[PDB]
Parts: structure tokens; C-alpha cells; sequence
């Protein structure tokens, strides 16, 4: 009745992984343009299914915010982005004294296009012509060490040179469906009311992440996935005020955003081959820029919001200010609708607090009454922060329109001891983690681990 | 329902259904683990140390004996502060999962034990071998 | 002439022997398979890449069983629907090219018995070693 | 003082003990032989290359037989050029070191038999499999 | 000429630009087949083909 | 420098015009140098100028 041991090769066990995933990118955005698609270019296309695990009884212990997939995901879209714009549109010349002036002035949204003269270098390098670009409010900065005259600079003439953008290159979020290196396996959580961490139940296996479509945004989240069953309120620690609070909604919103004013577009030759793009004059009338969302459905967000958020704030009111203010970086929510950037003032969206009661009261009306944010268009922008990559966007003719289904939130907390009845949050964000941690959290990587051991009493003659 | 396909060429799916039902099936999952400008040295540095790690399991199940039949039997005993459980219990009841965090202690012990024993087992075939 | 150097050092020269042939030379083959600043990774992807198909392979064999033989017999018998040809015809008339062309199908059945075969085999094999 | 661990996990520690001492430790020194910008290629130049050796040399075991043992009967015997010493001198006075600066010669000739005397077991093998 | 176009390059002074035979060898793995038949229209069955 | 010792006569003031961070404006700075990297001018006599 002795023991003897036996040796198991393959069995089904394993332990946390600290490796890297692949592209995985979609096979179908695939064509000979690829090689001008950011993003895409650059990975090999992939076609897997979904996996059938259920591993049973298995259950498994999850952590979005020490998941550190979320910052191989961040280094890369820094890396493959910079590297994507390597060999094109050096704008250094441009850094030449500029003169200019007033549109109209008349209506603030008209006197920003600034008519802007100024002595580029020719074809050939003695010869110089005299030239105008329209550009509008913050790339133009008076002068250093003017009085208030005709004379000003470039933004970016004190700090570092920038580029535009190769002219050619697509820039739309496209899903990275990650795979698993040999060796390795993707577990995910099924359960709804899973707090961000925690035992999950039934997790299903994973060959490939479900495709996440990066993107660059704050505060509010566009383009992303669905609550399941209901709002899911998740946070690092709801008690600890310096944290963010990552909502997934149960059901979609929707926003339509759009730059009315038609705009022309001409071209710069800068010495030897490399052209510089600009407006030539935006040649409709000039009219806002703006994000039309209904308020009805608005409305019955925040308060649903409030339902949910009620729970860890129990018998207080839910109420919500506008940002602390800073930057347009800082404190409005910016889009990358047409490749345009936008920069859209959140007051009065986030104006509104209900009673702590949070009744969903509502009816049937023929209204079709919205709430309207306008918006400040940029032409240069440090993207991601990155003041060393800075970046002049190539302009674009005609008039944008841009949906969709929105959103994740992003928010923070507010209130001293002079409240505690009510509770204030705010529009947060800029941490370009948190916008993909919101997805990403559903998987975790782990590696298989064959070779172990039992007793079983057989024996082997030799 | 799923099958071996999902649970081998898939992974882990077997760690719920108890280690005696590894004895029908720890084959596929072998095979599976053997798989296959900058982003060059990303993959290539992935594939090589996929097997190199592969490799390194075969060298020790090589050593140990017996050691092409995935499952073998290297003739040493189980030291009494291991038996703390049945059979039945390991086998019908544990999990491969769930043995591996207990049975974690005393690894290289083991793999002393194995070493040696095939060691030893060497030298007395040569004799034999020489006396044959 | 030639010789097993040229036919297998080099490749496939035994092709048009017809398969009797191979009987007495599959060695050679096998061994020459596993041979050895951008450019650093296209040669980098082609060694990895002649590696991981080689092992690939080993691992199959292995699975199967016998395996270290390169020649084995795996105690499955052939369908019926696979025997339209005499084994002399098979042996000393075919190719290994022109076999190759037909029985092409079916390969992943051939594939699936084999494995299974070996299953069995294993488990018998704990069984008797259990009762002994 | 030492041990096994500094002479084969490091290596060449038996090099000055005589072969005979092998007998018992020529183990650990095969597994530490299969260990693991710009410079990444460097490197996935060396972890490659280690990877090709090893391979290339356990493909040769393989074809020679035996060969899973580590130390393998041929049933080859000794050509007469080759038998200047005896026995007790090469294994019990003779390091690896000094046996391998004569016994360097005809490398090759040995290596051939080794492969013919296993090509032609395994035909007979397959004569018997065929009769039984 | 090339002012209107893109920038242009010399050469670097020291290189030799003279074609040097390439005997393209193959991975392992992989081998050559070729033609030793004269009449062959480009395609088609080549009859005596070395390795 | 002062002249006089010769460990002090080295320190060379070295003014230039260089190029400001709008390219058409242009300063005069000075930056001190000392002895070898500061190279009379070619082709000038005894004079003011030098060459890096
Ligand atoms: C984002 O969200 C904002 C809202 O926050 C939204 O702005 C609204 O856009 C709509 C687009 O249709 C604007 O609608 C127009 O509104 C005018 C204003 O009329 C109002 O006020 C007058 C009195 O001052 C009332 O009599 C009238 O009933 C309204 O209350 C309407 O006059 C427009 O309809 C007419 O003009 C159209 C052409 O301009 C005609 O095609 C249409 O048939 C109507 O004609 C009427 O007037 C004619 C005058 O020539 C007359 O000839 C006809 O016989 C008839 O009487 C239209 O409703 C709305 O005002 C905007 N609201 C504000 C304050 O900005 C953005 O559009 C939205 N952006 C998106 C979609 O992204
Ligand atoms: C921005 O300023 C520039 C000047 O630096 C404006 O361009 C100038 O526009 C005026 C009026 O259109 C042009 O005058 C006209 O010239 C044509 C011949 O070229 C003549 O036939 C007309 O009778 C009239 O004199 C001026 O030439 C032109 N200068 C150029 C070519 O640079 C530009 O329109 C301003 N843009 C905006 C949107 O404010
Ligand atoms: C979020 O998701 C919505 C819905 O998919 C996106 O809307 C899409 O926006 C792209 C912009 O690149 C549209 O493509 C454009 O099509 C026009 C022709 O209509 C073409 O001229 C443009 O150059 C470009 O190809 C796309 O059609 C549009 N899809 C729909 C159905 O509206 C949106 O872009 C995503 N991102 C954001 C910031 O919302
Ligand atoms: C956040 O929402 C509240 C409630 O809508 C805003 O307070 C209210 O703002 C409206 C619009 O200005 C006020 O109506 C206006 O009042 C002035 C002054 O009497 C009158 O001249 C206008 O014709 C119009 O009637 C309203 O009185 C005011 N108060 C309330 C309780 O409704 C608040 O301004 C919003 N804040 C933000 C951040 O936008
Ligand atoms: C190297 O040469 C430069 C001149 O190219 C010297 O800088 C100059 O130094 C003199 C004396 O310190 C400055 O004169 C003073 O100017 C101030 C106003 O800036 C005035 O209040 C004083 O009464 C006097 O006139 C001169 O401005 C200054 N020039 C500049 C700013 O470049 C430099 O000191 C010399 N360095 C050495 C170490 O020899
Ligand atoms: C879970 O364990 C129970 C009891 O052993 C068993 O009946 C059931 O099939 C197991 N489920 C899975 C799929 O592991
Ligand atoms: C451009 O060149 C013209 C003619 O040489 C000159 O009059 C004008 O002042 C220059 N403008 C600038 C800002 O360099
Ligand atoms: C450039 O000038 C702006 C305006 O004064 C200033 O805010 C910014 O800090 C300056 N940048 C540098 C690095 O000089
Ligand atoms: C997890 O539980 C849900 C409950 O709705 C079930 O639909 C799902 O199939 C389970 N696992 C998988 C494979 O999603
Ligand atoms: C829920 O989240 C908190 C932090 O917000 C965490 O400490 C806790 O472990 C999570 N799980 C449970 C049991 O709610
Ligand atoms: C937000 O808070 C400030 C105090 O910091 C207060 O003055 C302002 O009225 C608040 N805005 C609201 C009511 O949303
Ligand atoms: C945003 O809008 C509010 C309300 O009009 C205004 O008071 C505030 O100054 C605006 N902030 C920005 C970013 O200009
Ligand atoms: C070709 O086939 C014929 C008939 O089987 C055989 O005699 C001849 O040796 C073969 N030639 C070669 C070199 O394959
Ligand atoms: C050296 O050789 C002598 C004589 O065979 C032996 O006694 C001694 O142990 C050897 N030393 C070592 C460590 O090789
Ligand atoms: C450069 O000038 C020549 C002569 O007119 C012309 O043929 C050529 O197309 C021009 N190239 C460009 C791109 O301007
Ligand atoms: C909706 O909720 C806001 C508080 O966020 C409140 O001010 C407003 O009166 C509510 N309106 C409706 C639709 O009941």
C-alpha cells in the first residue's frame, strides 16, 4: 500500500503572468492604403474566435487597477504613434516673425481668424515670397517684447520644434483584438457587480481580447462598450477623494457634434519638396461650434447615476459642479471628430444636483428640446502631453458632422465638513490609463504552467 | 462542449473537472504551448523564449526518466510528511489547481529525488550491461 | 553518385527511388532540417521560425508515440476506404511524392487515431503498472 | 566542496578528476548548457545559436540511439588502430580533457558506424514486427 | 532641377557601385529546384531538374 | 582677458550673434572660451575675429 510518485506533464494549472500581447489587428482594415493607416500598418492581421471556456467550477481573483497590461497598452500608443510621424513635415521654418490682424472683429466667433502674413523660403533657398496663412486665437502669441502691435509669433518658437502630420496618414481608432504569446492565456470575468476586483465566478478563457478601439478623449468616454445588465460605478477606493470614478452606463446616449463654416484649404511649398498646409479663408459665414445632446435622456442619466451612486453614499444629495478650471486640456472634453480637434465647454452639462431621492419621473412629450455645448477648435496641440511631440494638425475642407453612442464617465468628489448632506462631483480626467483600464479590466494574463505531481502506488518494473 | 479542443488546444479548461480526469487528456496542451520595425525584436524575443522554456521542461523530463510517455513512474516514494491525504481525495476530489498550492512546498526536493533515483538506476543497467 | 550525401545532405533526391527506397535512408533528412543591421531580423525570424517547425514536429512524433525511431508502427489499422492499392504497388512502384498527391486526405483522421491509440496504450499501461 | 552544483551547474569541475568520475555526474551539466536596441539582436543572436546546438545535438543522439540514457551501447566495437590503452588507463588515469587531444582523430568514422549499426537494427525490427 | 521636387543626395565618395554575384542560398528547411532544359517557353514540365 | 598672468589672459569674452527663437530676429551674446577651441581666423591678420 506504499506510495510511489508519478510525474505529470500538461496539467491544466498555471500563475500570474508579466509578459506582453500582440496585434491582432482586425484583418479588415486591411487594403493597400493600410500602409497609410495609423496603427495598422504596423500589425499583423489576425481572424480568431471566441473560446468556449467556462472553466467550471474555477473561480478567480481579478484587480483592474494593479492589471499592468493597461500600461504596455499606454507605452505603445505613445511609441507607435511617435514613430508613425518620424519622416514627414519638420515645421521648424515657420518660426519666422508674423504679422497680422483682426477678421471683421465684430462677433467674438469671426474676429479670431487672423489673417497672417509673413516671408517663407522659396524653391529656391535665395529667393523669398511674401505669404498669408489664416489661423486663428491661441497658436498666435503677441510677440515677445511688443507693444501690443502687428508683430507676432509661433507658439511653439520658445519650447520645441513640431511637425504637422504626414497628410496621407488615417488617424481612426481601430480594435486590437490581443493575443496571448505561446505559452500564455487571457482569463476573463463574466459577472456583472464585480466592483473592479474580486473573486469572479464563472471566467471564461481567452485566446484574444475582445478588440478595444483606442481613443483619445476626457471625461466623457465616446465610441466604447455597454454596462451588460445595469450602471457599474467602480473605483480604487470610493473613500479616497484624490481617486477617479469609471462609470460604464447600461444604456447609450447620444451626441452629434459639428464645425459648420465651410473651409477652403491651400498649400505651401517650403524650400525642396515638403508642402505646408493651412487655411486659405473659411468661406461660408462663420457660425459656433457645437456637441447636440437631448436632455431628456441627459437628465435621466444623471439621476439614474445618482440611484446607483446612492448606495456608498447613502441619505445625501447628488450634486454636480464644473471643473476646478485650468487649461483647455484640463477642464473642457476634447474630441478628434474628422480629425479636427475640439475643445467643448462642459458647463451647463454637468450644472445640474437632484434631491436624493432620485425619482425617475419623466413623460411622454413631442419635445425635441437639447442641451447645447459650444466649442474652441486648436491647430496645435501637445498630444498626450507630449510637449516633445508637439503637433500642428493638418486643416480639413467642408463641414464636420460626428456621432455616436456614448459614454464612459470620468468623474471625481468634492465637499468639505461644511456638507455632508450632499456630496459634489466633478468632470476629472487627462490620464489616458484610466480611458483604457475602463475596457481592459475585463482580462487577465496568465501562464500556463505544465509539470506537476501526485502519488498513485503504481509502480515501474526495471 | 467545448471537448479537448477547447480545454488543451484552449487552456486550463480541464482545472475545474478534478485531477483524475487529467488522466484521459494531458496531451493536447502540450502541443499547444509549442505554438507559432522595432515590433521585430518584440516577437522574435516571444518566440524564442517560448522554447526555450519548452526545451527546458523536456531536459528534465529526460533526466528524471521516463520520460516520453508524459506520465511515468520514477520508483521513489512518497516521504510520509507528504501523506496527508488519500487517494481517493487527490485524485477524485483535488484539483490540479487546488494540489499545486499545497503540494508547492518541497519542489526541488522532489526533483532531487527523481534525479538521483534514475542515477542510480543508470549505473546499475551499465553493470549489467558489462556483466551482459 | 550522389550518394546519401547528395540525396538527404541536400534534398529529396531519394524523390524519384520510389518509397522501398526510403526504407534504408531516412536518416540524413532529418538532420539537415535542423541546420544553422535590419537583416538581423529577417535572419533572426528564419532560425526561429526553422526551429519552431522542427520541434512542432518532434512534438507530434512524440504524442504518437514510438517515437524515437523515426519509424514506427502505431497499432491502428488502415479503413478500407484507404486500400485501393496493393502494398507492393505502394512500396515498390509509388513515390513518397506521388502517395503524397492521394492519400493527402484523411490526414487529421490518420492524425486523431494515432493519438488515441496511444491514449489507451498509456492508460493500460498505468493500469498494469498499478496491478505490478 | 563544490560539488555538483560548481562542476556542472558551473562547469568543467570534473575535468581534473578522471573520467571515471563522469560516471556518476554527467547529468547537470546538460541542463545549464540550455539556459536562459540594437543589442537585442545581439542577444537573440546568442540565445538563438544556443538553442541550434543544443538541437543539433540531440538530434544526433537520436539517430545513433540509444539514446534518452545519456549514455548509450552502440554495438560497435573497437577498430584495433584505436586500441593503444587500456581500459583501466583511459577510465580510471585519463581526464576527458586528455583523452579527446588524440582520441579527436577518425571523429567521423565512429559517428558513421554509429548511425549504420542503428539503420540496420531498425530494419531488423521491422523484419520481426512484419513476422510477429 | 530637383529644387521644385524633393532634396536630392550625392553619393557617399568612398562606395563602389560595381554588381557583385549573389549565389542566393536557401533556409533550412527549404531547397532549389531548377531547369536544365533547354526549349522551355518560360513554363511547363521540365524533365532532368537538378537541385 | 586682463592679460598679465598668463593663466588669466586665456579667458577669451567671445561675443556673437546667434539666432533667437523666432529665426528672422537675431541677439548679440558673448560666452566665455579659453585657449585652443578658439582658433584665429583664417585668412585674417592679428585681428578681433575668430573662427570655432
Ligand atoms: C444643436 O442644438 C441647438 C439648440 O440648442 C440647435 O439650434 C437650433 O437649430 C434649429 C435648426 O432648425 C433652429 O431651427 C430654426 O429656428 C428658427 C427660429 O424660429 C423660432 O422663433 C420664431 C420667432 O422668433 C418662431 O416663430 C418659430 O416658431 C421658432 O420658435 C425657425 O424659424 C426655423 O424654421 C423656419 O425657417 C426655416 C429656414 O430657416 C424653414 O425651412 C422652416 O420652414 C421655417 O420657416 C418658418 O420661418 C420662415 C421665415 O423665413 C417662414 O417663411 C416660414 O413660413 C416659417 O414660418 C427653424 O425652426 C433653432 O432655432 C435653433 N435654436 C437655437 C436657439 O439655436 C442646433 O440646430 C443643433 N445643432 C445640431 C442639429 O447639431
Ligand atoms: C490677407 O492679407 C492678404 C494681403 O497680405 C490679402 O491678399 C490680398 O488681397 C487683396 C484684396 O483681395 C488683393 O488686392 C487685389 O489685388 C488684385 C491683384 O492681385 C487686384 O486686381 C485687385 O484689384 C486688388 O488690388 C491683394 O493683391 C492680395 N495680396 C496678395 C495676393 O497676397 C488676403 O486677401 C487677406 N486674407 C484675408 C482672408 O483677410
Ligand atoms: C465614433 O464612432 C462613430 C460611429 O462609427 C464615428 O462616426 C464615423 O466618423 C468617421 C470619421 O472618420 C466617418 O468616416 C468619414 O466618412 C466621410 C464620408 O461620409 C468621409 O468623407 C471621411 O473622410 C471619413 O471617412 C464615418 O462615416 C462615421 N460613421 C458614421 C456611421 O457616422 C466617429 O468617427 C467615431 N469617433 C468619434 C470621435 O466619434
Ligand atoms: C444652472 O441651472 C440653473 C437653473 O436653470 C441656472 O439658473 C437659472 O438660469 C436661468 C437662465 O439664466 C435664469 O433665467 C433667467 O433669469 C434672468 C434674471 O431674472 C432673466 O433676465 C432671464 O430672462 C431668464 O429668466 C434663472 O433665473 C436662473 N435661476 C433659476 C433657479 O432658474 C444657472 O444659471 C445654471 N448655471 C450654469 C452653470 O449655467
Ligand atoms: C564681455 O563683453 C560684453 C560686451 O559685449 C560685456 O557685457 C557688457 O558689460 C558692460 C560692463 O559690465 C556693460 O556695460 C554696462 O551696461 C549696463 C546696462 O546693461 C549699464 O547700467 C552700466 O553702467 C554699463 O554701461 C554692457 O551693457 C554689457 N553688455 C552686454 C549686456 O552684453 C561682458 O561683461 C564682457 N565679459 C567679460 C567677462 O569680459
Ligand atoms: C464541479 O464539481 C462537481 C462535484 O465534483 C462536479 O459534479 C461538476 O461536474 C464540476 N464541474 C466542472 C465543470 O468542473
Ligand atoms: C519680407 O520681405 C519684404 C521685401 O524684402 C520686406 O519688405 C518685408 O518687411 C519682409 N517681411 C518680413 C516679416 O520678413
Ligand atoms: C513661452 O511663452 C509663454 C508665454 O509667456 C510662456 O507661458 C511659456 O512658459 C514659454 N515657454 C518657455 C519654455 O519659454
Ligand atoms: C457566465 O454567466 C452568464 C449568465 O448570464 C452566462 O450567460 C454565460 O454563458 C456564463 N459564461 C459565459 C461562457 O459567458
Ligand atoms: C470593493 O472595492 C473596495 C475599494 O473601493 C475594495 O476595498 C473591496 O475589496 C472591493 N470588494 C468588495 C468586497 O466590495
Ligand atoms: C461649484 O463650487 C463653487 C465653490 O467652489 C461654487 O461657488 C459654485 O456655485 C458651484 N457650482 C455649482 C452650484 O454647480
Ligand atoms: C465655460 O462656460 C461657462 C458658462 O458660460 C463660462 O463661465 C466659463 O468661463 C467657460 N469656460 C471656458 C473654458 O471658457
Ligand atoms: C526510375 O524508375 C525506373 C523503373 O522503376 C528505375 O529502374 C530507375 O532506376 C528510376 N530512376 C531513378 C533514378 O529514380
Ligand atoms: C589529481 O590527480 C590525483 C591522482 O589521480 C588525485 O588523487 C587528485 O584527487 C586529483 N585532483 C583533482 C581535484 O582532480
Ligand atoms: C518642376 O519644373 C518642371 C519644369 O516646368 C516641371 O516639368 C516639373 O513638373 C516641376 N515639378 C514640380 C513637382 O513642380
Ligand atoms: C433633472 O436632474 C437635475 C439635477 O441633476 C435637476 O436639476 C432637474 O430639475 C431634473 N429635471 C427633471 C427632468 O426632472
Amino acid at each position: 500500500e506504499n506510495l510511489w510518485v508519478t510525474v505529470y506533464y500538461g496539467v491544466p494549472v498555471w500563475k500570474e503572468a508579466k509578459t506582453t500581447l500582440f496585434c491582432a489587428s482586425d484583418a479588415r482594415a486591411y487594403e493597400k492604403e493600410v500602409h497609410n493607416v495609423w496603427a495598422t500598418h504596423a500589425c499583423v492581421p489576425t481572424d480568431p474566435s471566441p473560446q468556449e471556456l467556462v472553466l467550471g467550477n474555477v473561480t478567480e481573483n481579478f484587480n483592474m487597477w494593479k492589471n499592468d497590461m493597461v500600461d504596455q497598452m499606454h507605452e505603445d500608443i505613445i511609441s507607435l504613434w511617435d514613430q508613425s510621424l518620424k519622416p514627414c513635415v519638420k515645421l521648424t521654418p515657420l518660426c519666422v516673425t508674423l504679422i497680422c490682424s483682426d477678421a471683421t472683429v465684430k462677433t467674438g466667433t469671426v474676429e479670431e481668424m487672423k489673417n497672417c502674413s509673413f516671408n517663407t523660403t522659396t524653391e529656391i533657398r535665395d529667393k523669398e515670397k511674401k505669404e498669408y496663412a489664416l489661423f486663428y486665437k491661441p497658436d498666435i502669441v503677441p510677440l515677445s517684447e511688443t507693444n501690443n502691435t502687428s508683430e507676432y509669433r509661433l507658439i511653439n518658437c520658445n519650447t520645441s520644434a513640431c511637425t504637422q502630420a504626414c497628410p496621407k496618414v488615417t488617424f481612426e481608432p481601430i480594435p486590437i483584438h490581443y493575443c496571448a504569446p505561446a505559452g500564455y492565456a487571457i482569463l476573463k470575468c463574466n459577472d456583472e457587480t464585480f466592483n473592479g476586483t474580486g473573486p469572479c465566478s464563472n471566467v471564461s478563457t481567452v485566446q484574444c481580447t475582445h478588440g478595444i478601439r483606442p481613443v483619445v478623449s476626457t471625461q466623457l468616454l465616446l465610441n466604447g462598450s455597454l454596462a451588460e445588465k445595469e450602471i457599474v460605478i467602480r473605483s480604487e477606493n470610493l473613500t479616497n477623494n484624490a481617486k477617479i470614478i469609471i462609470v460604464h452606463l447600461h444604456t447609450p446616449v447620444e451626441i452629434v457634434c459639428t464645425r459648420p463654416n465651410n473651409n477652403t484649404r491651400k498649400s505651401v511649398r517650403i524650400g525642396p519638396g515638403q508642402t505646408f498646409y493651412a487655411t486659405g479663408d473659411i468661406i461660408g459665414d462663420i457660425k459656433q461650434a457645437h456637441c447636440n445632446i437631448s436632455e431628456e435622456k441627459w437628465n435621466d442619466t444623471l439621476q439614474k447615476v445618482g440611484i446607483e451612486l446612492q448606495k456608498h453614499f447613502p441619505n445625501k444629495t447628488i450634486k454636480y459642479n464644473q471643473s476646478a478650471g485650468g487649461d483647455m486640456e484640463i477642464t473642457t472634453h476634447s474630441f478628434n471628430c474628422g480629425g479636427e480637434f475640439f475643445y467643448c465647454n462642459t458647463s451647463n452639462l454637468f450644472n445640474g444636483t437632484y434631491n436624493g431621492t432620485y425619482i425617475s419621473t419623466n413623460s411622454s412629450a413631442n419635445s425635441t428640446s437639447t442641451i447645447t455645448l459650444q466649442c474652441r477648435i486648436k491647430q496645435i496641440i501637445n498630444m498626450w502631453q507630449g510637449v516633445g511631440r508637439c503637433m500642428y494638425a493638418p486643416p480639413i475642407a467642408g463641414n464636420i458632422t460626428c456621432r455616436s453612442n456614448i459614454t464612459g464617465l470620468l468623474l471625481t468628489r468634492d465637499g468639505g465638513t461644511n456638507s455632508n448632506e450632499t456630496e459634489t462631483f466633478r468632470p476629472a480626467g487627462g490620464d489616458m490609463r484610466d480611458n483604457w483600464r475602463s475596457e481592459l479590466y475585463k482580462y487577465k494574463v496568465v501562464k500556463i504552467e505544465p509539470l506537476g505531481v501526485a502519488p498513485t502506488r503504481c509502480k515501474r518494473r526495471v | 462542449a467545448v471537448g479537448i479542443g477547447a480545454v488543451f488546444l484552449g487552456f486550463l479548461g480541464a482545472a475545474g473537472s478534478t485531477m483524475g480526469a487529467a488522466s484521459m487528456t494531458l496531451t493536447v496542451q502540450a502541443r499547444n504551448l509549442l505554438s507559432g520595425t522595432v515590433w521585430g525584436i518584440k516577437q522574435l524575443q516571444a518566440r524564442v523564449l517560448a522554447v526555450e522554456r519548452y526545451l527546458r521542461d523536456q531536459q528534465l523530463l529526460g533526466i528524471w526518466g521516463c520520460s516520453g510517455k508524459l506520465i511515468c513512474c520514477t520508483n521513489v516514494p512518497w516521504n510520509s510528511s507528504w501523506s496527508n491525504r488519500n487517494l481517493s481525495e487527490i485524485w477524485d476530489n483535488m484539483t490540479w489547481l487546488q494540489w499545486d498550492k499545497e503540494i508547492s512546498n518541497y519542489t526541488q526536493i522532489i526533483y532531487g529525488l527523481l534525479e538521483e533515483s534514475q542515477n542510480q538506476q543508470e549505473k546499475n543497467e551499465q553493470d549489467l550491461l558489462a556483466l551482459d
